[PDB]
C-alpha cells in the first residue's frame, strides 16, 4: 500500500583466501534501481533502470563510496561471525542484510527495518520502535549487547527517519511514470482436457505490478477455496509479474468453477471463468 | 540513498 | 542448504513464429552459488542473468532471460546446478505448463 525503499546485501566468504564477495541491490517497492558487485574490476554503484540516471555523477561517486565502505564492514563481520560460531576457515559462509523504509501519509516514515542473517538463518533484527534489538540466538546476544552499548539503533533510526524517506520521495518523483502506476492483471482461463476425462483449468494473471497478488479457485457448492496447483509469483522480465493457479475438474462441469483475482491495481475483485 | 553501515557485529 | 525451485515460461502466451521472451526463474535456494543455463535443443543460449537478491526468508532468486521465437519443434529447457542437487535439474518449457 505505502511505498518503500530497501537494500539487500549479500556477503560470501572465500575458503582460506581472505576475500569476500559483496553484492548490493536497491529496490523502490518491487523495482530494482541500483546494483554493486565487488567481483567487477573497479566496482561502482551502477543504475539498473532508466529513471535513476537522472542522478548526476556526484550521487554515483558518493553511493559508490558508501557501499565500498559497507562492503569491507561486511567482510570483517563475516570473519567475526565465523569467530562466534567456532567455524573453520575452510568453508564459505554467507552474511545477508536487508533494510528499508515505508513512506507514510505525513511525508514521514511509516515504519522501517533492518534484519541480518548468517548462513541463511535469522541473526539479529531491529524492532518496530527502532530503539531495540531482537537476537535470534546466543551469538546475536553478543552483537546485541555491543549495539545497545554503542547506540547503533540510533544510527539506523536516524537514517530511516531522515535520509531513507527523503530519498524515497525523490525517487518516487523521478520515476513517477513507472513507480506510482499499479498495473492490474491481464487474466484468462485456459482448458486442458488431459487425464482420460479430468480437465485442467488454468487461471492466468500476467503483466501486473506490484508483486503481491491473490488467485483462488471456487466451486459453486462449497465455501472454502479449492485445492489448486499454484506457481510462485514470477517476474515477466520487463518489470511486471505473472502467476497462475490451476485445478482438475470433472469433464462437463467447468462452469461450476470460478477464478478469483485480487490485486491493488484492480478497481474491484475479478471473477473469471472458462467461457 | 544508502545507509552507512560501519559498526562491527 | 535448500534446493532451488525452477520455472521456465514465456513473457507472453506462446505463438509459433512470433518473437517472445524465455524466462528461467530460480528461487528458494541456499547457498547462493548456482549454475543456470537456458538451453535451445541442448545448447546454451546467450542470456542475461539478474543481480543476486533474496526473499524475506533469506533464500535467493535469480532470473535468466533471453529472446526467443517459439515454433512446433524447437525444444527449450532450463538447466540448473546447485550443491543441493547431485544431478542437474532440467525443466522443459511448456506453453501451457
Amino acid at each position: 500500500g505505502p511505498h518503500s525503499l530497501s537494500y539487500f546485501y549479500t556477503a560470501v566468504s572465500r575458503p582460506d583466501r581472505g576475500d569476500s564477495r559483496f553484492i548490493a541491490v536497491g529496490y523502490v517497492d518491487d523495482t530494482q534501481f541500483v546494483r554493486f558487485d565487488n567481483y567487477a574490476p573497479n566496482p561502482r554503484m551502477e543504475p539498473r533502470v532508466p529513471w535513476i540516471q537522472q542522478e548526476g555523477q556526484d550521487y554515483w561517486d558518493e553511493e559508490t563510496r558508501k557501499v565500498k565502505d559497507n562492503a569491507q564492514t561486511y567482510g570483517v563481520g563475516l570473519n567475526t561471525l565465523r569467530g562466534y560460531y567456532n567455524q573453520s576457515e575452510a568453508g564459505s559462509h554467507t552474511l545477508q542484510s536487508m533494510y528499508g523504509c515505508y513512506l507514510g501519509p505525513d511525508g514521514l516514515l511509516l515504519h522501517g527495518y533492518r534484519q541480518d542473517a548468517y548462513d541463511g538463518a535469522d541473526y539479529i533484527a531491529l524492532n518496530e520502535d527502532l530503539r531495540s534489538w531482537t537476537a535470534a540466538d546466543m551469538a546475536a546476544q553478543i552483537t546485541k549487547r555491543k549495539w545497545e552499548a554503542a547506540n547503533v539503533a540510533e544510527r539506523r533510526r536516524s537514517y530511516l527517519q531522515g535520509l531513507c524517506v527523503e530519498s524515497l520521495r525523490r525517487y518516487l518523483e523521478m520515476g513517477k511514470d513507472t513507480l506510482q502506476r499499479a498495473e492490474p492483471p491481464k487474466t484468462h482461463v485456459t482448458r486442458h482436457p488431459s487425464s482420460d476425462l479430468g480437465v485442467t483449468l488454468r487461471c492466468w494473471a500476467l503483466g501486473f505490478y506490484p508483486k503481491e497478488i491473490s488467485l483462488t479457485w471456487q466451486r459453486e457448492g462449497q465455501d472454502q477455496s479449492q485445492d489448486m496447483e499454484l506457481v510462485e509469483t514470477r517476474p515477466s522480465g520487463d518489470g511486471t509479474f505473472q502467476k497462475w493457479a490451476a485445478l482438475v475438474v470433472p469433464p462437463g462441469e467447468e462452469q461450476s468453477y470460478t477464478c478469483h483475482v485480487q490485486h491493488e491495481g484492480l478497481q474491484e475483485p475479478l471473477t473469471l471463468r472458462w467461457d | 540513498n544508502s545507509d552507512t553501515v560501519g559498526w562491527s557485529w | 542448504a535448500r534446493p532451488p525451485k525452477v520455472q521456465v515460461y514465456s513473457r507472453h502466451p506462446a505463438e509459433n513464429g512470433k518473437p517472445n521472451y524465455l524466462n528461467c526463474y530460480v528461487s528458494g535456494f541456499h547457498p547462493p552459488q548456482i549454475e543456470i543455463d537456458l538451453l535451445k535443443n541442448g545448447e546454451k543460449m546467450n542470456a542475461e542473468q539478474s543481480d543476486l537478491s533474496f526473499s524475506k526468508d533469506w533464500s535467493f532468486y535469480l532470473l535468466v532471460h533471453t529472446e526467443f521465437t517459439p515454433n512446433a519443434v524447437d525444444q527449450y529447457s532450463c538447466r540448473v546446478k546447485h550443491v543441493t542437487l547431485d544431478k542437474p535439474k532440467i525443466v522443459k518449457w511448456d506453453r501451457d505448463h
